[PDB]
């Protein structure tokens, strides 16, 4: 009759009890690989732990309500760390959690326990989340996108090469009307998609549903016209689970193909009611990512984007923007690889010099379209087709509107740039190396793309990258 | 400045704002569908039937979208599986324009691993349409 | 001036040094960090332009509209003392941009895009002036602070609350038994995890009734109004508003919501249902630390304060300075006066780079929590003062004769703060004395203070002004 | 009736032959949405047997590719198409994709044939909500037929659904998923002709009856028996086809049987015997097994099906001449020759294990 | 350019497809062990791999369309095969059907495929599915029990003993009020529950909601009087 393991008061080392360098992985743990910054004087085994702690179970003392349940089933763990090549005071911090943690098919619960306390912590100068392994038998639990690439591919009976997309602009101060007779312009001169400007809600110069109706117009105009189907992302972001709801309702009854939602800025709640929706009702959506490069632009904190595009697959998109490469924001290529196939692909294997820190498979759940866009014009054609194949958007904003000719020709000169491009890579030629003269030639052929030739030849965006691998 | 037309200006969805494929360019788009292990496939439809329409959304409730009449076209035999022989697909072109000289043709390719169409372009539209425009008259 | 094709530099157009700022404009501070070769006008005119009406070539159909109505204005660049290449971008945003109502389109607009911009190494923004002509288009909090204490009938101190612990794990019973042994000893509130959702463990509408009963039992058994802040945050809009409806229906007076991974969109529908439904709205800003913890890239939380004064909350965390997460003293006294405030002047020293008229919108009940115990009670309530919650989760459920005992050391401790404030004590000075005399009377409060005497949370300040 | 009893102690074995349904039992009943004389005036479809196909593989197929095989296989011939019984919402095809690519395929096929077609769409599900949202959508597109497996899915639901089908004016095709589980067997279950008075009550517009031929049990006589008992107002007690008791079902409408399973051109003079006009006959690997694709396939059936009626009609003998007349049809019909060649070896031939 | 596997019309036997003895099953596989009687001149291999192509994607003769997909991704697999000590003509048939052909939350869709046609082929005497393995990642779509044992305790305040209940008898036939009457009667003697017989609905004798209320009446005066929580 003597005591095991009773209730002790007081602080102790968070290592004592959650980091377990000899813990075997389960099939089933959501796994995080945290680039971890500690301070001075602080062992990188305890911040690990720390990290581990406060994103699942523990807190600064020792309490006793621990003995009523069993800590060893629900404790997160820090099961490995990694020193970082050519750094000081980096460390890769691996974390495993039970996925009985976690809320089925919440994205924001996920987001909750994995980065909700943890980068404030005073025993660290920085924290950045790099990657998340989402297992199966969560991944699960989630209706994932309304209806993925080979779904959207099938209802707008488009095949074989990228699809083109364009922005309205400038971004603000269009009416509703001038809107739709934008929209038409464009569209009618080869363009698949246009958009509503992530910033385009509903606003004194221009009120959401008058933009809705000029844009179904428009719309059906340019189908009619051209003999193809087209479609235009109209912005359901709002400020309220309601008015969103209601922009939606309004998209669907007009027959409409397509909405768009900011799902950083909007939030995973809304984003994933809005995906189901859509589910429901037959609509594509568009996912644009504004407000994402505050989180994951530095190297040394926040969150990389490749688990904000995982988390949005899990949340449900048709389409989420991927970056471009060589337009005007910033894209490391290799990174933008790496994410670009956990958006689309079923499985991918771990490959570190694209940054992917885990294994994932996604278990059937849709791929989502990438889409290229910002600062792009004709003579990026060659890079983009390269770089991302087929199933992407491309989108040409400012490459369209700001063509001396207007919407249309702006249209018919991308429209030309990426079947040309898509004929040549397909007849055997090497887009990396003849790119410039694919177009070469058809500028020569085309008096519209000549014309965007000429404007855009000496066009480059070309900066010292900040997300380095 | 040119003026991009409105008017019999229809297109055919991929290559159909490039000059029209010679019978070389076809070939090489052929081989490409060979060489990448691809399941070839024709399809056709009379003029009535080849461009997307409503009609069917009179019996529908607030259903319409994404709905489009004419997607699909009917079927030339069956999807060539297993065939590793452009030739064969050539053929078969042939073999299908001749029996619908007056039919849009297109040819398409499968892949089954994605299970989804990979490729696809027209190969004959009747010689009585006149809703089209030759590449130098899409503008004025 | 007809249409010209092609590219020209931003600063032709959203580079406007004598522009005199309109009552009506929406300001913005961005500490700005140029790509070599790029000269500060030109980038803080690259982030006027691409957060308002610009693109990177010259559009035709800025001619069909007038630009000078709307495009955002970069007005003013000051240079960061102590910094070689770090600006202070002030740029100007008409109201007209702006959804009314509508914080998601707020931010969308002034940090949508422009944080990933090749031509800029890094991006902060610091601050927002929001004119009381668009503060007036947001419904604010579901009540404020006057009228939550009028409500609870508490007044005169500081509210004292405590997270349940372990975080996860804990049954639906055991949650409730926690709850119940908190609030009986002296606690106005617990509260669920940030992370506490519906789990395998613990189902949401299980928790729910426990605590309900736990609160109820609470209550007849000290004579004083006691809450639990029950976690309305949830994978959908439908998800949240079925936790919240079962909260009303239970008569309880208090939901949680994280308004960061809920997001604003659910956040503003939230914060008018509890309008519309009599329910507290407490604010979790879980996540606030990944976008605001660096110096020199990100938002400053006091922008994400500000945000959810506009989208609706009762409480908001606020840190505790003094506890496990990081706070500065300064730059916290600062946000607090910005949640609490209806007119905050302009004071740099605190990190206000705009005078701030809230027009009368409701105040947000400022909440310090995590890491805190006994001896941090004098700092607390001299930073805070009354108009704050103060939260101990492992300083309750770590005291060493369980919750009650921890309550109640909690509540000696807060009361004798207050009374030695009121008899004319500095508690900046004598608050270690304060303290000592409260443990040598109270021996649940000696428990405590013996337990945690030596534990404090000092390290090197990342977010410094 | 069979809740309790069949796994006492003091047993070995129990198995339920039959139920004597009175009128007064049977007139609280909603029963079958339509019945078969409703159905045949809605389609404007009569003088000979209704011609269907399940869709395959059964599984793994992508919503366009159903859509693709359905439009395919109606614009031969057929009258019908039809989700596979498993074939519900999966990661490979979300229903609310098939059901619209699905609806494209039948106005297609009926546009270009000039015949009214139907695809039943599957409204089975994992909860009521989601059966129902599923039978919604068929009605907003104006489709005419939806399917439920009604025992997997059971009786609370299919009941449901029969009335929402009769209030919005949809056919239910009943698939009956897992009766074999319980009827297969002589010593010990609940006899098939019990489910399908259970379905009558319960409601449906179909009902599958088994081909006697194919490759799914049913005897003979048994199946006639039963067939009458879904079909007919009145059945006298007739120990040699297994009715145990006198059937009034005092105007309740009659439920169409669909034979389907294994069966090809072949067998159809059999059928068309066996059956008569009032069937709907299914052929799944027997169209999409046609060595030149669905529309050929659907061709072939309905040549099939056509010629023998037509030799009926004309007072041929369908026991004794029912090779003469495919062979004859085999001859003229291309199409069919095809099939005639492909299967003419296959039967499907073993010792009955419910036997009367 | 010498063709690869084209589309072949007719029937050949499911072993060449479905009868995968060296396959290794995946971890989200949903498994199935079926007690199998063939009929004679049946081989337990083609048996069991008919069982398995028919309760997942194929049936009686080929068709064009697997070609389209990919059959080695969706295909049901007889991986095993094991005789049964005691019998000459009984063998346990192990099934692997792959998580994808299955409905999320969908009890009525498993059922459907895995016990759906295969119990009433010609080819077989008969069948018994004697067991399934239901893989995490399958079970984590379900919803599940409203409650489950711990919660009910904790709801009920009854721990340390196990439950008593009781079905009012006969089992039809009594009124709504002698239904609370029995009811009341029982509960305050010591049962924590009792219960409608499975047949008791609402009937010409006794009406769902009359009962119900007479019962809620019991319930309330029984567990006053006894101090206990009771249910019905
Ligand atoms: O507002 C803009 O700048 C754009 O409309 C592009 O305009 P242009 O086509 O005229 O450049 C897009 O929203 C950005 O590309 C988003 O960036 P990302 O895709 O990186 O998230
Ligand atoms: O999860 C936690 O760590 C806490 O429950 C406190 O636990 P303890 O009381 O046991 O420390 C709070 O959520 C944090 O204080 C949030 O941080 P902040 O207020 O800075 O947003
Ligand atoms: O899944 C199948 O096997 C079928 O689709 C037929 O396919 P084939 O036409 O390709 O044979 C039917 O569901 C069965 O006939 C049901 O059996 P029953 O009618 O006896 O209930
Ligand atoms: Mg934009
Ligand atoms: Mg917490
Ligand atoms: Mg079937
Ligand atoms: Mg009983």
């Amino acid at each position: 009759t003597k005591a095991g393991a009773g209730f002790k008061a007081g602080v102790k080392d968070y290592r004592l009890t959650y980091y377990t360098p000899d813990y075997v992985v389960r099939d089933t743990d959501i796994l995080a690989a945290f680039r971890m910054t500690p301070q001075p004087g602080v062992p990188p085994e305890e911040c690990g732990a720390a990290v581990a702690a406060e994103s699942s179970t523990g807190t600064w003392t020792t309490v006793w309500t621990d003995g009523l349940t069993s800590l060893d089933r629900y404790k997160g763990r820090c099961y490995d760390i990694e020193p970082v090549p050519g750094e000081d005071n980096q460390y890769i911090a691996y974390v495993a959690y039970p996925i009985d943690l976690f809320e089925e098919g919440s994205v924001t619960n996920m987001f909750t326990s994995i980065v909700g306390n943890v980068f404030g912590f005073k025993a660290l100068r920085a924290l950045r989340l790099e990657d998340l392994r989402i297992p199966p038998a969560y991944v699960k639990t989630f209706v994932g996108p309304p209806h993925g690439i080979q779904v959207e591919r099938d209802k707008l009976n488009k095949y074989g090469r990228g699809l083109l997309g364009c922005t309205i602009k400038p971004k603000l101060g269009l009416s509703a009307k001038n809107y739709g007779r934008a929209v038409y312009e464009c569209l009618r001169g080869g363009l698949d998609f246009t958009k509503d400007d992530e910033n385009v809600n509903s606003q004194p110069f221009m009120r959401w549903r008058d933009r809705f109706l000029f844009v179904a117009e428009a719309i059906y105009k340019a189908q009619a016209e051209t003999g193809e189907v087209k479609g235009h992302y109209l912005n359901a972001t709002a400020g309220t689970c309601e008015e969103m709801m209601k922009r939606a309702v309004c998209a669907k009854e007009l027959g409409v193909p397509i909405i768009m939602h900011d799902y950083l800025t909007g939030g995973f709640t809304a984003n994933t009611s809005l995906a189901i929706y859509c589910r429901d009702n037959g609509l594509f959506l568009h996912i644009h990512r504004a407000m994402h490069a505050v989180i994951d632009r530095q190297r040394n904190h926040g969150i990389h984007f490749r688990v904000l595009a995982k988390a949005l697959r899990m949340s449900g998109g048709d389409h989420l923007h991927s970056g471009t490469v060589v337009g005007k924001l910033e894209g490391e290529r290799e990174v933008t690889l790496g994410f670009v196939d956990l958006m689309r692909d079923d499985y991918v294997e771990k490959d570190r010099s694209r940054g992917i820190y885990f294994t994932q498979d996604w278990c059937s759940m849709p791929g989502v379209m990438p889409v290229a866009s910002g600062g792009i014009h004709v003579w990026h054609m060659p890079a983009l087709v390269e770089i991302f194949g087929d199933d992407a958007c491309l989108q040409f904003g400012g490459g369209t509107l700001g063509h001396p000719w207007g919407n249309a020709p702006g249209a018919a000169a991308n429209r030309v740039a990426l079947e040309a491009c898509t004929q040549a890579r397909n007849e055997g030629r090497d887009l990396a190396r003849e790119g410039g003269d694919v177009i070469r030639s058809a500028c020569k052929w085309s008096p519209e793309l000549a014309a965007a030739c000429e404007v855009w030849k000496e066009i480059k965006f070309e900066f010292d990258t900040i997300d380095k691998l | 400045m040119m003026v991009w037309t409105p008017v019999n200006n229809k297109m055919f969805e991929t290559f159909s704002y490039l000059p029209p494929l010679t019978d070389e360019q076809i070939a090489a788009q052929v081989d490409y569908i060979v060489a990448n292990g691809w399941i070839p496939c024709l399809e056709f439809a009379e003029a009535d039937k080849a461009y997307v329409s409503n009609e069917s959304a009179i019996r529908f409730g607030s259903v319409s979208c994404l709905y489009y009449d004419n997607r699909y076209w009917t079927m030339w035999k069956l999807p060539m599986f297993g065939c590793r022989d452009p030739m064969q697909v050539l053929r078969e072109i042939v073999a299908c324009t001749k029996a619908f000289p007056d039919a849009y043709v297109r040819l398409v390719a499968f892949d089954n691993q994605k299970q989804v169409q990979i490729m696809g372009f027209l190969v004959q539209r009747p010689k009585s349409a006149r809703d089209w425009q030759p590449a130098n008259k899409r503008s004025v």
